[PDB]
Order: C-alpha cells, then structure tokens, then sequence
C-alpha cells in the first residue's frame, strides 16, 4: 500500500469516472461471492467488457470526501458498506439493469437502488434507459395510433357488449 | 368520409352483420 | 449456478472413449454406471473426433443417472498434436526444449470464447500464454 | 353499403379526424 | 429537431402509410 | 410533409431528444 501517495491515488484516479461518468449506481453486497465478479465481469464477455467497474472503495473518508468534481447531495449518499459501479464508453442505459436484474435475485442486498449521479438525487430506481435501442419500444410506441389503440377497443364492442 | 359517417355505419351495421363484420375487420392486424 | 453438488475430472484421451484399463471402478460412484458412460459421452464426442482430453461437470440429484455439460478443452495437451514433441514437460526450463512463438497456438487462444475469464479479446491472449511454458518452450514472437 | 371494402378504403383517417372518432366513439359507447 | 406540432400532425399518413414509417423503421433487420 | 425524409431527422437521431419526444406523443391524444 502507502498512505496519502495512495490513498490520494484511489481518489482522483477513479473520481475520473464521476466528473466524466456515464451511469451510475451504488450497490453495497454483504456477503457477495466470488459470483459477484463471474457476473458483472462475466456480462463484460459476449456482451459488456472492461467498460465498467465496481471497485468497492467505500472507504467514504476515501470515495465520499473523494469527489470535489460536484457531486453535492452525496454528503449522504456513501452510507456503511458500499461498491460504486461507473460507466466510460456506451451509453448510459443498460447497466442500471445488470443491477435490477441480478441483485433482485438474492445475489445480497442491493442499496434498494440509493441512486446515484447524472441527475443527482436520492433513492427510488427507475428504468427509462434500459429501453434504449430497443426502438421498437418506439416502433409500437405509437399504438398504431388509428390502428391497435383502435382494435382495442373500437372494436371491443363487439366481443365485450353485445347483451 | 366525415368522421360522422364512420360512427353511424360502424355501430349499425346490424349484428348479424356486424358480430360477422366488425369481428373480422379483427383478423387484419392485432 | 449455485456451488457444489457433484462433479469431478478424470480421462486419458478422446480415442478411446469409458476407458476400462485406466480409470476403471474410479469413474463415478454416487450415481454413475460404469457402461452407460459411453452412451451419453458418444453422443457428441463422436460429432467432432477422437484423441484430445474431454473433462466435464456431473450434475447429480437422485434419479438412477445423470447430466453433464462438458466445455473448451485445455490448451496444454493440444502441445502433442499442434505444437511438437509427444511430451511436454519433463524437461522442464534447463535447456530450450520445443519452440512456439507469436504465430502457433495463437487461434488455440481463440478456441475458447465463451470459456475464457478474459474479457479483452486481446488480452485473453496473456492467459494461454502459458499453457505452452510448463516446460519451457521460448516464444519467437 | 359495404363493410371490408370500405375497411380498407376506410384505412385513413389521420389521428386529427381519427382520435376523434374513438372519443365521438365514447359519445354513445363504453 | 423538437419540431412540435408537426411531426404529430402528419397523422395524415393514414393507416397504411404508418405501417410504411416502421415497415423501415427497422427493415433490413431481425 | 413526405415522409421519405420525415425519418431521416430520427433515425440516426439520438436517444436522448426521444424520450423527452416519447411520452409528449401519449397525450396529444389517446
């Protein structure tokens, strides 16, 4: 190790991937397995890489009084144990996910999604990234508008009100 | 035609018409 | 996934499939038939060829058989059909034995895709890069 | 009249004309 | 770009030609 | 408008501006 030369180290190093950070999203894992890094690790093979990081520095005294690139409302947001996860290349979507749909099965606790940065809040996940390039959310986004939003009911006088 | 017209020979259109109409004007899209 | 349940690891070579002489009664015993593992190996073993080391899990539960799910073979006993001498080892680092460079075994990093805790296509290469040294094989690259 | 042939031909109507005839469709059912 | 009543407006498209903006709206695809 | 070009200013387009383009659709009408 080594003390201020280090522990400076750890800080701006990985502060790097708050100042210009895509996502974000603070999960703690009391009692996470080795899993834990054969998952989000392992979703870096055929479908994510060494685009993302979770390097549990929750030293807070270290990651949370380590972040002066504004990140406000966060004299909080680094409560007991911790494992930030930052985002470089790609988009900002996705990764929220591999979080709501990993840690929702057991796989420890999951910060009851604490939010993060980007829009800079508080607690209460949400989804409207995920859906991204999956434009065909964007396609029947439209209902068909004359049609389908149409067939639905327009035409459900037929199968549910003749009496 | 007007918007009007599109109601009143929708709903009419009898049953035994349209509950042979309107239901088949449902295998199309949907 | 989960943990351990049952699985182990023992076989000689592919050209020979449920060997009898060497592992014989130590092929499994908690669930495994000694002349049916050859009638659920064979099934896909003979859909590729015959003569390279096959290790594989064991799913066990308690109905009178089992299931397995086998994977990318090692890259240390592909030294006696795509590399050079029969051996390998013995004479370990005492004298250049055999000599691979940059160019060979180089797809032999590429064989294991989804089995291969190497994210970086490129650096995925650094792990191989010793599954030809337990020897001593000086690379040319 | 018609009922499929005037399905497909019918198969206009912009949502400005189109919406409106699933709220006008509200001023006498559902 | 954010070009408001407009976009939406061009309802006029009618059915068929809605089925023309996503026919493409990913052809060459899955 | 034609709408040969009324999707060459969305497609390649970024996801951002659609969202904030996505939900002002669902209540235009509907």
């Amino acid at each position: 190790m080594a003390l201020n030369l280090q522990d400076k180290q750890a800080i701006v190093a990985e502060v790097s991937e708050v100042a210009k950070g895509a996502l974000s999203a603070v999960v703690a894992d009391s009692r996470g397995v080795t899993v834990d890094k054969m998952t989000e690790l392992r979703k870096a093979g055929r479908e994510a890489g060494v685009y993302m990081r979770v390097v549990r520095n929750t030293l807070l005294r270290r990651a949370v009084e380590g972040t002066p690139f504004e990140c406000l409302k966060d004299a909080f947001v680094g409560p007991t144990l911790i494992a930030y996860l930052m985002e470089h290349p790609g988009a900002a979507a996705r990764l929220f996910k591999e979080f709501a749909k990993a840690n929702a099965k057991f796989e420890v606790k999951a910060a009851a999604f604490e939010g993060e940065l980007i829009p800079a809040s508080q607690i209460d996940r949400l989804a409207t990234l995920p859906t991204y390039e999956e434009a065909i959310a964007r396609l029947m986004a439209t209902m068909k508008e004359a049609s389908a939003g149409k067939l639905v009911r327009t035409l459900a006088a037929v199968r549910e009100a003749k009496e | 035609s007007i918007t009007k017209d599109q109601i009143i020979e929708a709903v009419a259109a009898m049953s035994v018409m349209d509950v042979v109409e309107l239901i088949s004007a449902m295998e199309e899209k949907f | 996934a989960k943990k351990v349940q049952a699985y182990v690891k023992l076989q000689v070579a592919a050209g020979m499939a449920n060997p009898s002489p060497p592992v014989g009664p130590a092929l499994g015993q908690q669930g495994v038939n000694i002349m049916e593992f050859c009638k659920a190996f064979n099934a896909k073993t003979d859909s590729i060829e015959k003569g390279l080391p096959i290790p594989v899990v064991i799913t066990v539960y308690a109905d009178r058989s089992f299931t397995f799910v086998t994977k990318t073979p090692p890259a240390a006993v592909l030294l006696k059909k795509a590399a050079g001498i029969k051996s390998g080892s013995g004479k370990p680092n005492k004298d250049k034995v055999g000599k691979i460079s940059r160019a060979q075994l180089q797809e032999i990093a590429q064989t294991k895709a989804a089995d291969m805790t190497g994210a970086d296509i490129e650096a995925m290469t650094r792990s191989i890069e010793g599954t030809a040294r337990s020897m001593g094989l000086v690379v040319e690259d």
